[PDB]
């Protein structure tokens, strides 16, 4: 019947000196929470190691594809250069008087 | 020893409403629902909602009827259809443990203000 | 006494089915250990997130350096191509002019 | 329920029995060093050192003199220059709680083997 008063428990205090205190937990409640947190953190760690390893494998794959795409472009231009070098050598060889 | 009639001053005097601290009160009745207590000023008895450090302190210390406290951090509050007056206590200090009741025939503050509503 | 017998408590068992069981621990002993484990696992996770982020920043940095170097090489070859294009252009102009 | 009569003697004299001293039915004879107990085969009584699961089970169940157990995982062991005999028990099962002592005038196995020292492997 005092629910309207109890609603004010969590109303922000005007005093900055008023500090919230977490409701007391028994050793049994605290031990369960800690054990539960251990399991959750172990899951998160196992997952994040997998991710790091994948990102690492992906870095290696993307770099290899990058180097290979570059080498193709460099090869194209070198082939273009040799063609122009041969053109000039063909021009010197034939004699357009 | 108690701040006689202070609960009335808290809701009628603006300077007192703006800062309802320093009052010396006696625990009148006990038992989140556990954090709602009855306090006495020697003339009036009113409800007190313990919050923050005061809710922790009161529960660990197992304060009961007869104990004397000094309110350090408090807020006044008038909640349901003005029939409900409460003092939100965020911090207090123990003055005396299990003292004899200063008054047992005190007036409920909400009952007083229902009879005198023009002064709030 | 029987100290030479008691010394065998920890001797590795022949059976793989023989499992050591820690002597019973109170909730207070267990809560301390569990809280310590929580802190260690949270530190390991915070550290692994930092690592992932660094590896990611490194991937981005190494790719940027790679693209930059390749673009310098591609520019060098394009400059040589234009030079040969101009050379041939002049040789033709001389062949008529 | 019947105890494995004279089995403690078989464990240290028969190779097949020494190689695997499991399946024996024994009565607790006498009860840190709380894991070191005295067991009875009905003829001989010898020391048993409880380890691993057995040490946990015996302590939680508060097994005492008169209880009958069946050894599931065990190792034979002779210490103090072949003077002291012990059965290292890693796992057992409770057969019967607080049974009557099958024998109270049993022979200490180490005393027997000090008199018959050539019988052991
Ligand atoms: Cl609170
Ligand atoms: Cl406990
Ligand atoms: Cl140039």
């Amino acid at each position: 019947d005092d629910d309207d008063i109890l609603e004010l428990v969590n109303r922000p205090p005007m005093s900055q000196m008023a500090v919230p205190i977490k409701p007391p937990e028994s050793q049994a409640e605290q031990l369960m929470k800690a054990k539960g947190e251990v399991g959750v953190l172990r899951q998160k760690l196992s997952m994040l190691e997998k991710t790091l390893r994948e990102h690492d494998d992906n870095q290696k794959k993307l770099e290899s594809s990058l180097k290979s795409s570059h080498e193709e472009e460099v090869t194209k231009l070198k082939i273009e250069l040799e063609r122009l070098e041969d053109e000039r050598k063909f021009m010197l060889l034939e004699q357009k008087h | 020893q108690l701040s006689r009639g202070d609960f009335h001053s808290i809701f009628t005097n603006k300077q007192r409403y703006d800062n309802p601290t320093g009052g010396v009160y006696q625990v009148y009745n006990t038992r989140n629902r556990e954090n709602l207590i009855m306090i006495s000023d020697g003339i009036y008895h009113m409800k007190a909602l313990l919050r923050n450090q005061a809710a922790s302190k009161f529960q660990s210390m197992e304060l009961q009827r007869g104990d004397i406290i000094r309110v350090i951090i408090a807020e006044p509050a008038i909640v349901r259809e003005r029939k409900k007056y409460v003092l939100l206590v965020d911090d207090f200090e123990l003055v005396q443990s299990r003292a004899d009741m200063v008054n047992q025939t005190s007036t409920f503050l909400d009952n007083y203000f229902s009879e005198h509503p023009n002064e709030t």
